[PDB]
C-alpha cells in the first residue's frame, strides 16, 4: 500500500510520502537537474560556468571544471547530494573525469526513469547493468596500454594527457607550452607524489602568454624598517615562536607593587630578557629569519641594529614548503643555535613586478618545490588557469604513478559501447535491455560531447562505429574539425585508471540510487 | 571625478559582468596608468558586436578564435606604426606628460605642470638605466582651497597631524625625533595592583613616576634633541599631561598620532630609525636641518612643512590643492597619470599619436583583413572593426561634431598616407595632431587591446550563471 | 465518537464535558482500535518492501537533512517519526528482536502486518479481541511445535566456517554488497575469529570496529588486524614510518600542570621575574628528560603539545601525535597491551604497548593522511576497512557487515538452524492449517487468520521480485504435502530449483521462533488496548 | 468552568465530570478486562490491567474528580 | 530552416557566380548535388519578386518616415 491515498497521513507538519512511481520521479529528477546543470563543461569547446555566492559575500568565480560547482551548490534532492558525494570522491581520487562520472551517473538515472516507464523491474536493470559493466571493464582492459618503460614514449605520452586535460579548458591557445611546463613542473619532484608542494601565485595584469614557471620560491611577506633591506646568500631559520610579548606561561602568576619603581623595575626586566631572547636568537649565524606571529617594535629595532633580517607572518604552508625546498628545520627553542640546520639558498632578492614588492627565491637547494607565475588581467581567468594547471598537476601525478592508458575522446567510449552492445544482443531477457541502455548512454556521452562545439553526432558516432568494427580501435573523433580519424596521432590520450575508476564510481552510483523505491521524509526545521 | 578609474572603483552593480570590468579597469590602470575609459569603452563596443554577431545563431567559439585572430593582427599594426623615441629625448616626455593633462580639468595647467612631473620623476627614480619605477616615491598632500598655482613640489616630509605641543612653532634647524615608546606612567607587561596602606607610600609613588619621567625627558636631552614624534597608541596614551609639560618647560616640540606604516619611509627617505628603548638613544637619530615652516593655507587647513635634508632618499612630496575635493583629487590623479606616462616611457619606447588616429587605423586595417579571410571568421573580423571604431566615434562626439564624417575623413587620410591624422580640439576640425602633441606610448594602447580581447573571450564562452 | 458529545445539558443551558471540546475527536472502544490497527497497518505497508534479495530499499531523511539508503529494516524504521504508541511498541519490538539476533527484524513487522491484517476483518464481523488473542496464542505455540520438528544444526565452530560463509552469503545477498559476496564473507569470518571466545561467550565489539574512508573500488574492502588512527604527525622533516614501535600511553598534556583551586602569585621584583623564568625552563629540561628516560618510539598524546615540545621531540626524533580521543586511547591500550599513565611521575619504560607495524596511508590529492596500526603480537583488536565510490555505500556496507557479523554471531550461540525463504513459512502455514481442522471451531477463525498471516513473507518475497504469487504458493504447498521439507520455497533468485537447501540459504531457528513468538505476544497487546487521547484543536 | 453557578448546574458539571473520571476505568473491571495506555508526558507509558493503578496516573482536575479519587485511594 | 552553413554556401555561391553568371546559382536544398535551379526546376515569375522588392523598399522608406508616439 502507500501513504499517498490513505485514510490518514501519519507525519508531523511539512513531512510526506508520495508514491514510489512519483518518488523515483522526484529523486531522479533531482539527480538528473544536477546533472545537466554540470553538463556542458564537456570536450574541448566545454563552456564556462560562474560560481556567484548568493549571501551578501557576492563572491564570484568562474571555472570550466564541473567539480568546483559540485562542491559549491545547494542541495535540495537526496540523490543530488548522493551525487555530489561520489562526484568529490572521483574529485579526491582523480583531478580528471569528475565531470565524465557525474554527467555519465546523471545519464544512467535518466534512461532508468525511462526504461522504468518502459516496464522493467528495477532488480533486473541491475543485473544488467552489473553485467554490462563487467564488460566494458574487461574491453577497456584488453585494449589498455601501458608505455611508461620507454622514457621518450613516456614523455611524448605525457604531453598528450596533459593537452587533453588542457584542451578543455580555455589555456588551448598556449596549451603546448604550458603543457611542457607542468610536465617539467611535475618532474622537478624527482618522483615525488605530493602536489601541494607546487606552489602558485597571482598577479593582476599582463597577457596569459606571460605565465611562467620559476626554479625557485616567490614570497610575498613584507620585511621590516631598521633592519637592511637586501642581504643575499645567507642562512634562513625556521621558527615557530610567537616572538611578541613573550610572557611568563604560568596563569597564577600577579604583580603586587607599592610604587612605579618596581614598575619600572620589571619593565626594564622584560626589556633585559627580550634583549636577551634577541641575542639568542642572533647566535644562530643567521641573516635572514623567518618567523609565523607578529614581531614587536622592540625585537625588530634590536634586528635592525643587529643588521639581520627577521621576516614574518609566513603560514605553516609557506614555511611547510620553503623547508621542502631549501632544507630547513622548524624550531622553538633557541638555546641550542647550532643544532637546528639552518636554510640554504643561492640567490635572493625584492623583485618589482607590477606595483607590488614581492621576494624571490632563486637557485634552491632541494628544489623539492615548485612555484608557478600566472598573469592574468581578471581574478576570474586567474582561479580558472590555476585550478586548470592544478588538474594537469593531479592528472599528471596519476599518469607518473601508472602509465597504463587508453585513447580517449569518445574512442574508449566506443570500444565500451561496441563491447555492451555485442554482449546485449549476445543475451537474452530484459537485462539486455537495460545494459543496451547502459551502451546507449555511454554512447550519447560523447555524442553531447562533440555537440558541445555545435557539430554532427550520428554521423561521426556511426563511421567510429564502423571503424572499430572493422579493428580500428585506434580510431578517435578530432575535435579540430569535427572529423574522424587515428586518435593517437591527434596526441590526445587518456590514462586507464581513470577512465575505469570514472566507470566503477558511475556504476555503483547508479546502482545505489537506483534501488531506492520510495521517499519518507521526517519533520523539516 | 572625470577619470574612470576611481568612478568605477566606487560604484557598484553586484552583476558579474559589472564587478568584471571593473576589475579589467583595474588591471588596466595598474599595468599602465591611464586608458581605463578606453579599454571599457572598447570591451562595451566589442560586446555590441558581439551580441549583434549571437543573434545570427554562431557558436560563440569560433568568434574566440577569430577575436584572438584580431588582436594579434591589430597588435601587429600597432607596433608596426608606432615610432620609437630617446630616453634623452625631453621633448617627447613632455609631450605625452601634456597629453596625458589633457583629459583632465587641469589641462591648461599643462605647460608648467609636465616639466614639474618629469623633474619628479628625474630626481625620485634613476635618471637613466632603469626598468621600473617606484610610484610610492612620491606622496600627494591634498589641501582644500587654493590654486593649481599654489601646489609645490617640495622634497623634505609633511606631517598632517595637529601639533599637540601648542604654543611651540618654527623650530629654527629642528632636529626630528621619532619615538616608540609611550610618554606616559610606567606599566609592567603583567597585571600589578598598587595597594596603598599609608600616606608616605601614596606620595612615594607619584614622586617616583616624577623622577622617572623627568629622568626620562634628561635622557632624551642627553643627546640635544628639540622635536620629538611619537607612535599612534590606543592602548596606553602616546603624550601624557605630565611628559607634554615637562618637554615644553625646555622647548621641545612634540606631535603623537603618527601611523607605523610612515616610519619605514621616513627610515628610506632620512634615515631616522624608530626607538622603542631608552637605553638605545644613541647619536644616530639626527642629522643637518634645512627649513621647517608651519605654512597656513589662509586658514583652510594647517600643515607642519618641513623641507631641506642632507643626503636624503630618492623621495618627494607634492602639495595639491583645490576649492573642492573633487578638483584636488583631480589634480592628483592627473600628476599620477602624468608620472605612470613616464613609467610607460621608462620601457618600450615606441610612440604612435594618439586622438583616435591608431583606432581609425586598426579599423581600417581589420576590414581589410576580414575582407582578405573567408568563412565565419570574416564576418567576425568586420564586427571586431566595427567595434574598435568606437573611439574615434567618443571622440568625434562631446563637442557635437558628426562621427560618420570624421570617420570616412580620416579613413580617406589613411588612405592617402596620412595616417597620423587626428582629432583636433582646438581648431574644432579633423588634421594631424602630431603638431598638437597628441601621442601615446605603445604599452597603454596595446595593453588596453590585449586586456579588452582577453575579457570579452572570457565571457564569451559562458552558458549560465548560477548563485550559491 | 467525534467532536466531542452532543448534549448541551437538557433545559437547555451550556455544557461542558471535556477541556477543548470544540474540536476534541474523542477515541475510545473499537474504533479507537481501528484507528490504531490501521496506522499499523500504514507501517507495516510502508516498511515490508525491504524482504528477499530481491527486495528495495528504502531512503529516509531525517530531521537533521541526512540520507539513509538502508536495506535492514530495523535500521530502516529505527528513525521513524512515530507518533502513536503502538508504532513506538513496534520500533522496541524490532530493535528486541535485532539485539535479541540481528536478522529477520523485518519479519516480525510483516508479520504482525498481517496478522492485524486478518484480525481487522475478524473485528468487523464483531469478535471481541480476548478469543482472538488466545486463538492466537495457540496458533504460535503450534507454529513454535512445527519449527522445533523440522530443526536440522551442523557444526558452526571456529575451525570450520564454510557453512558460515555460505550463511553470510545468503545474509548478505539481500544487500547490495552481494557483488562480492565470497570476498566479504571471508574477511568478515576473518575478523570475526580474530579475536573471539568459544566457551558461550561475548565476543568483544567494543574491539572491533567497522571503519573504512572512501575511495577506490567495492573489492579493495580489506581486513586489517590492528588499529586506525585517524591523527598524523605534526612535523614535515618528522618521519612518516615506524616499525616495532612502542606505545607510550600519555594522559597529561607537555606542560605544567596548574593547580585545581584559584591560585595567586605575586612576582614583584625583577628577581622574582627571572625565577620565575628559569623555573618554568627547569620544567621543561625536566619533562622532556622524563619523556625521552622511557625511551618509547610512538607517544600518544591526550592533550597535545606546544612548540616547545615539538622541538624538543623533533631533536629527538622520538615520534608522537597529539590531541587524540580518549576512546581511541583505550582501544589501542587494549590492543597494545598498554597501562594507564596518569603523568610523568608513573612514565617508565616498562608501562609501555607495543604496535607490530604503524603507517601513514595516502588516497592521492587530499592532503588529509592517516595513521595504520597492525602486525601486533598481541593484537586483541581486529578493524575491517571498506573501499567505496561514496559515503553511503560506505555506511550500507558498515551495516551490511554488522548484520553478518550478528548473523555469525547467532551461529556461535547455538547451531540450532532452518531453512528461511518462505519455505519454513509454508510449512507453519500447513501446520496452523491442520491445527485448524483438528480443533474447536469458534477459534478456527483465529487459526485461519494466523495461518493467513504466516503466508504473507512468500506474499512479499514474490511480489517484490514479480513472479506470481498464488500460483507458485499452491505448487509449492502441493509438492510439501508429497514430501515434508522446509527447504522447498520461493525461488527468489530465479535459479530455476524449489529446493531452497540446494541454494545454501541457512539461518537460525532460534531467531524464527522468536519472531513468531514476538510477533504473536505484540499482537495480543495491540488487540487488548483501545485509549489514545488526543486534544485535535487543529491550531493555525 | 461553564454555567458553573451555586445550586444545581455547579452539580450536574461535578457529575458530568464524575461520568467522564469513570470513563477512563469502566472497560478495565475483571480478570479478563482490557488494558489501557495513556502518554504520560516523557512516553513512559505503564500496561496495567488494576483500576486502581490507572487511577494513580491520571490528569484529575475537576474537584468533583479530586473528590472521587480520595474515595478511591482510601 | 535547415541546417547548412550560411556563410561557406555564400562563398561557394558568389565564386560560381563570378565564374559564370546564371539567374540559378543558388541554395541546393534537398540535396541535389548541383547550385543549379535550372537542372532542379525552381521556377518563380519575375514579376513577383519584382514587387517583392518594390513594396519593401517603397514600406520601409515610409516607416523611416514615421517617429512620433503618443500614448495616453
Ligand atoms: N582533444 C580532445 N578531444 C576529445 N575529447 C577531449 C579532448 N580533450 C579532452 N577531452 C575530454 O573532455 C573531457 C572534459 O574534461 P574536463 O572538463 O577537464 O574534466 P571532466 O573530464 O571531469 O569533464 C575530458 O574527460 C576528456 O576526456
Ligand atoms: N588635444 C587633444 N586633442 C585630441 N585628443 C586628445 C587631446 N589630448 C588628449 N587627447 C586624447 O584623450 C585621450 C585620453 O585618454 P586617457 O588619459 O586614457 O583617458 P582617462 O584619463 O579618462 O583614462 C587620449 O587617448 C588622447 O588620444
Ligand atoms: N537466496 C534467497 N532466496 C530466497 N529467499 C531468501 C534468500 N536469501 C534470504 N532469503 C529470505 O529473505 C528474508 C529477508 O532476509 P534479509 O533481508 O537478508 O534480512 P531480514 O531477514 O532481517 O530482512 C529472510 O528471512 C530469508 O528467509
Amino acid at each position: 500500500a502507500s501513504l499517498s491515498l490513505a485514510p490518514v497521513n501519519i507525519f508531523k507538519a511539512g513531512a510526506d510520502e508520495e508514491r514510489a512511481e512519483t518518488a523515483r520521479l522526484t529523486s531522479f529528477i533531482g539527480a538528473i537537474a544536477i546533472g545537466d546543470l554540470v553538463k556542458s563543461t564537456l570536450g574541448p569547446k566545454g563552456m564556462d560556468k560562474i560560481l556567484l555566492s548568493s549571501g551578501r559575500d557576492a563572491s564570484l568565480m568562474v571555472t570550466n571544471d564541473g567539480a568546483t560547482i559540485l562542491k559549491n551548490i545547494g542541495v535540495d534532492n537526496p540523490a543530488a547530494k548522493v551525487l555530489v558525494d561520489m562526484s568529490r570522491v572521483q574529485d579526491d581520487e582523480v583531478g580528471d573525469g569528475t565531470t565524465s562520472v557525474t554527467v555519465l551517473a546523471a545519464e544512467l538515472l535518466r534512461e532508468a526513469e525511462s526504461l522504468i516507464a518502459k516496464k522493467i523491474h528495477p532488480q533486473t536493470i541491475i543485473a544488467g547493468w552489473r553485467e554490462a559493466t563487467k564488460a566494458a571493464r574487461e574491453a577497456l582492459l584488453s585494449s589498455a596500454v601501458d608505455h611508461g618503460s620507454d622514457e621518450v614514449k613516456f614523455r611524448q605520452d605525457l604531453m598528450n594527457i596533459a593537452g587533453t586535460t588542457l584542451s578543455s579548458k580555455l589555456l588551448t591557445h598556449h596549451k603546448d607550452h604550458f603543457t611542457k611546463l607542468a610536465v617539467e613542473a611535475v618532474l622537478r619532484l624527482k618522483g615525488s607524489g605530493n602536489l601541494e608542494a607546487i606552489h602558485i601565485i597571482k598577479k593582476l595584469g599582463g597577457s596569459l602568454a606571460d605565465s611562467y614557471l620559476d626554479e625557485g620560491f616567490l614570497l610575498d611577506k613584507k620585511i621590516g624598517v631598521n633592519q637592511p633591506k637586501r642581504i643575499e646568500n645567507a642562512k634562513i631559520l625556521i621558527a615557530n615562536t610567537g616572538m611578541d610579548t613573550d610572557k611568563i606561561k604560568i596563569f597564577g602568576s600577579r604583580v603586587r607593587v607599592d610604587s612605579t619603581a618596581k614598575v619600572a623595575e620589571i619593565e626594564h626586566a622584560e626589556k633585559e630578557k627580550m634583549k636577551e631572547k634577541v641575542e639568542r636568537i642572533l647566535k644562530h649565524g643567521i641573516n635572514c629569519f623567518i618567523n609565523r606571529q607578529l614581531i614587536y617594535n622592540y625585537p625588530e629595532q634590536l634586528f635592525g641594529a643587529a643588521g639581520v633580517m627577521a621576516i614574518e607572518h609566513a603560514d605553516f604552508a609557506g614555511v611547510e614548503r620553503l623547508a621542502l625546498v631549501t632544507g630547513g628545520e622548524i624550531a622553538s627553542t633557541f638555546d641550542h643555535p647550532e643544532l637546528v640546520k639552518l636554510g640554504s639558498c643561492k640567490l635572493i632578492e625584492e623583485v618589482m613586478i607590477g606595483e607590488d614588492k614581492l621576494i624571490h627565491f632563486s637557485g634552491v637547494a632541494l628544489g623539492e618545490a615548485c612555484t608557478i607565475v600566472l598573469r592574468g588581467a581578471t581574478q576570474q581567468i586567474l582561479d580558472e588557469a590555476e585550478r586548470s594547471l592544478h588538474d594537469a598537476l593531479c592528472v599528471l601525478a596519476q599518469t607518473v604513478k601508472d602509465s597504463r592508458t587508453v585513447y580517449g575522446g569518445g574512442c574508449s567510449e566506443m570500444l565500451m559501447a561496441h563491447a555492451v552492445t555485442q554482449l546485449a544482443n549476445r543475451t537474452p531477457g530484459k537485462e539486455a535491455v537495460a545494459m543496451e541502455s547502459y551502451a546507449k548512454a555511454l554512447r550519447m556521452l560523447p555524442t553531447i560531447i562533440a555537440d558541445n562545439a555545435g557539430y554532427d553526432s550520428a554521423d561521426l558516432v556511426a563511421q567510429l562505429r564502423a571503424a572499430h568494427s572493422e579493428g580500428n580501435t585506434t580510431a578517435g573523433l578530432d575535435m579540430r574539425e569535427g572529423t574522424i580519424g587515428d586518435m593517437a596521432i591527434l596526441g590526445i590520450t587518456e590514462s586507464f585508471q581513470v577512465k575505469r575508476q570514472v566507470l566503477l564510481s558511475a556504476a555503483e552510483a547508479a546502482e545505489v540510487i537506483l534501488r531506492v523505491d520510495n521517499i519518507i521524509k521526517a519533520a523539516p526545521r | 571625478t572625470n577619470d574612470g578609474a576611481t568612478i568605477l572603483k566606487q560604484m557598484q552593480v553586484l552583476h558579474p559582468a559589472a564587478r568584471m570590468l571593473v576589475e579589467l579597469s583595474k588591471a588596466q590602470d595598474i599595468e599602465a596608468g591611464d586608458g581605463t575609459t578606453s579599454v571599457v569603452i572598447i570591451a562595451g563596443s566589442l560586446l555590441d558586436s558581439c551580441t549583434k554577431l549571437l543573434q545570427k545563431g554562431i557558436h560563440p567559439t569560433i568568434i574566440s578564435e577569430s577575436f584572438q585572430k584580431a588582436l594579434e593582427k591589430g597588435i601587429e599594426i600597432l607596433t608596426d606604426m608606432s615610432r620609437p623615441v630617446e630616453l634623452s629625448d625631453r621633448e617627447t616626455l613632455l609631450n605625452s606628460a601634456t597629453t596625458s593633462l589633457n583629459s583632465k580639468v587641469v589641462s591648461q595647467y599643462s605647460s608648467l605642470l609636465s616639466p614639474m612631473s618629469v623633474n619628479a620623476v628625474m630626481k625620485v627614480i634613476d635618471p637613466a638605466t632603469a626598468t621600473s619605477v617606484d610610484l610610492r616615491d612620491i606622496k600627494i598632500v591634498k589641501k582644500l582651497g587654493g590654486t593649481i598655482d599654489d601646489c609645490e613640489l617640495v622634497e623634505g616630509l609633511v606631517l598632517t597631524q595637529k601639533v599637540s605641543n601648542s604654543g611651540i612653532t618654527r623650530v629654527e634647524k629642528a632636529k626630528i625625533g621619532l619615538i616608540q615608546f609611550c610618554l606616559s606612567a610606567p606599566k609592567t607587561d603583567m597585571d600589578n595592583q598598587i595597594v596603598v596602606s599609608d600616606y608616605a607610600q601614596m606620595d612615594r609613588v607619584l614622586r617616583e613616576e616624577r623622577a622617572y619621567i623627568l629622568n626620562l625627558v634628561k635622557q632624551i636631552k642627553k643627546t640635544g634633541c628639540n622635536v620629538l614624534l611619537i607612535q599612534k597608541s590606543i592602548l596606553r596614551d602616546a603624550l601624557s599631561d605630565l611628559a607634554l609639560h615637562f618637554l615644553n618647560k625646555m622647548k621641545i616640540m612634540v606631535i603623537k598620532d603618527i601611523e607605523r606604516e610612515d616610519i619605514e619611509f621616513i627610515c628610506k627617505t632620512i634615515g631616522t630609525k624608530p626607538v622603542a628603548h631608552i637605553d638605545q638613544f644613541t647619536a644616530d637619530m639626527l642629522g643637518s636641518a634645512e627649513l621647517a615652516e608651519e605654512v597656513n593655507l589662509n586658514g583652510s587647513g594647517k600643515l607642519l612643512k618641513i623641507t631641506g635634508c642632507a643626503s636624503p632618499g630618492k623621495t618627494v612630496t607634492i602639495v595639491v590643492r583645490g576649492s573642492n575635493k573633487l578638483v584636488i583629487e583631480e589634480a592628483e590623479r592627473s600628476i599620477h597619470d602624468a608620472l605612470c606616462v613616464i613609467r610607460c616611457l621608462v620601457k618600450k619606447r615606441a610612440l604612435i599619436a594618439g586622438g583616435g588616429a591608431p583606432e581609425i587605423e586598426l579599423a581600417l586595417r581589420l576590414t581589410e583583413y576580414s575582407r582578405t579571410l573567408s568563412g565565419m571568421e570574416s564576418y567576425c573580423v568586420r564586427a571586431f572593426a566595427d567595434a574598435m571604431e568606437v573611439i574615434p566615434s567618443t571622440l568625434a562626439e562631446n563637442a557635437g561634431l558628426n562621427p560618420i564624417s570624421t570617420v570616412t575623413e580620416l579613413r580617406n587620410r589613411h588612405a592617402q598616407g596620412e595616417k597620423t591624422a587626428g582629432i583636433n580640439v582646438r581648431k574644432g576640425g579633423i588634421s594631424n595632431i602630431l603638431e598638437e602633441l597628441v601621442v601615446q606610448p605603445l604599452l597603454v594602447s596595446v595593453s588596453a587591446l590585449t586586456l579588452a580581447t582577453e575579457t570579452v573571450r572570457s565571457i564569451l564562452k559562458i552558458d549560465d550563471v548560477v548563485n550559491t | 465518537a467525534s467532536m466531542g458529545t452532543l448534549a448541551f445539558d437538557e433545559y437547555g443551558r451550556p455544557f461542558l464535558i471535556i477541556k477543548d471540546q470544540d474540536r476534541k475527536s474523542r477515541l475510545m472502544g473499537l474504533e479507537a482500535l481501528k484507528s490504531h490497527i490501521m496506522a499499523a497497518k500504514a507501517v507495516a505497508n510502508t516498511m515490508r518492501t525491504s524482504l528477499g534479495p530481491n527486495g528495495l530499499d528504502k531512503m529516509m531523511v531525517d530531521k537533521d537533512g541526512d540520507v539513509t539508503v538502508t536495506n535492514d529494516g530495523a535500521t530502516i524504521l529505527s528513525m521513524m517519526d512515530v507518533d502513536h504508541q503502538i508504532a513506538k511498541l513496534m520500533v522496541e519490538l524490532s530493535k528486541s528482536q535485532d539485539d535479541e539476533i540481528g536478522d529477520g527484524t523485518t519479519g516480525v513487522v510483516v508479520l504482525a502486518g498481517a496478522l492485524l491484517e486478518e484480525a481487522e476483518q475478524l473485528l468487523d464481523r464483531g469478535i471481541h479481541p480476548i478469543r482472538i488473542a488466545d486463538g492466537y496464542e495457540q496458533a504460535a505455540r503450534v507454529a513454535i511445535e512445527h519449527l522445533d520438528k523440522i530443526s536440522d544444526s551442523v557444526l558452526v565452530d571456529i575451525k570450520d566456517t564454510e557453512p558460515l560463509i555460505q550463511t553470510a552469503k545468503t545474509t548478505l545477498g539481500s544487500k547490495v554488497v552481494n557483488s562480492c559476496h565470497r570476498q566479504m564473507a571471508e574477511i568478515a569470518v576473518n575478523a570475526v575469529l580474530t579475536v573471539a571466545d568459544m566457551e558461550r561467550r561475548d565476543v568483544d565489539f567494543e574491539l572491533i570496529k567497522v571503519e573504512g574512508k572512501v575511495g577506490g573500488r567495492l573489492e579493495d574492502t580489506k581486513l586489517i588486524k590492528g588499529v586506525i588512527v585517524d591523527k598524523d604527525f605534526s612535523h614535515p622533516q618528522m618521519p612518516k614510518k615506524v616499525e616495532d614501535a612502542k606505545i607510550a600511553i600519555l594522559t597529561c598534556p607537555f606542560e605544567p600542570p596548574k593547580p585545581k583551586t584559584k591560585h595567586k602569585l605575586d612576582v614583584t621584583s625583577v628577581e622574582d621575574y627571572k625565577a620565575l623564568q628559569k623555573y618554568e625552563k627547569e620544567k621543561f629540561e625536566e619533562m622532556i628528560q622524563q619523556i625521552k628516560e622511557t625511551g618509547a618510539n610512538l607517544a600518544i598524546c591526550q592533550w597535545g603539545f606546544d612548540d616547545e615540545a615539538n622541538h624538543l621531540l623533533l631533536q629527538n626524533n622520538l615520534p608522537a601525535v597529539r590531541w587524540v580521543g580518549g576512546p581511541e586511547i583505550e582501544l589501542i591500550a587494549i590492543a597494545t597491551g598498554g597501562r594507564i599513565v596518569p603523568r610523568f611521575s608513573e612514565l617508565t619504560a616498562e608501562k609501555l604497548g607495543f604496535a607490530g607495524l604503524v603507517q601513514e596511508i595516502s588516497f592521492g590529492t587530499t592532503k588529509d593522511k592517516m595513521l595504520v596500526i597492525e602486525q601486533c603480537k598481541n593484537s586483541r583488536a581486529v578493524t575491517i576497512f571498506i573501499r567505496g565510490g561514496n559515503k553511503m555505500i560506505i555506511e550500507e556496507a558498515k551495516r551490511s557487515l554488522h548484520d553478518a557479523l550478528c548473523v555469525i554471531r547467532n551461529l556461535i550461540r547455538d547451531n540450532r538452524v532452518v531453512y528461511g525463504g518462505g519455505a519454513a513459512e509454508i510449512s507453519c502455514a500447513l501446520a496452523v492449517s491442520q491445527e485448524a481442522d483438528k480443533c474447536p471451531t469458534l477459534e478456527q477463525y483465529a487459526m485461519r487468520a494466523f495461518a493467513d498471516a504466516l503466508e504473507v513473507i512468500p506474499m512479499a518475497l514474490s511480489e517484490n521480485s514479480g513472479m506470481n504469487p498464488i500460483q507458485t504458493m499452491t505448487e509449492v504447498r502441493a509438492r510439501q504435502v508429497k514430501e515434508m521439507n522446509p527447504a522447498l520455497g520461493i525461488d527468489c533468485l530465479h535459479k530455476g530449483t524449489n529446493d531452497m537447501k540446494q541454494q545454501h540459504v541457512i539461518e537460525t531457528l532460534i531467531g524464527k521462533k522468536q519472531q513468531i513468538s514476538l510477533a504473536t505476544q505484540m499482537v495480543r497487546m495491540i488487540l487488548k488496548i483501545d485509549d489514545i487521547r488526543k486534544p485535535g484543536e487543529s491550531e493555525e | 468552568g461553564t454555567d458553573s453557578s451555586q445550586g444545581i448546574p455547579q452539580l450536574v458539571s461535578n457529575i458530568s465530570a464524575c461520568q467522564v473520571i469513570a470513563e477512563a476505568v469502566r472497560t478495565t473491571l475483571g480478570p479478563r478486562g482490557m488494558d489501557k495506555l495513556i502518554v504520560d508526558g516523557r512516553g513512559k507509558a505503564t500496561i496495567s490491567n488494576d483500576g486502581a493503578t490507572i487511577l494513580k496516573l491520571l490528569d484529575v482536575v475537576h474537584p468533583a474528580a479530586k473528590t472521587l479519587v480520595d474515595i478511591a485511594k482510601s
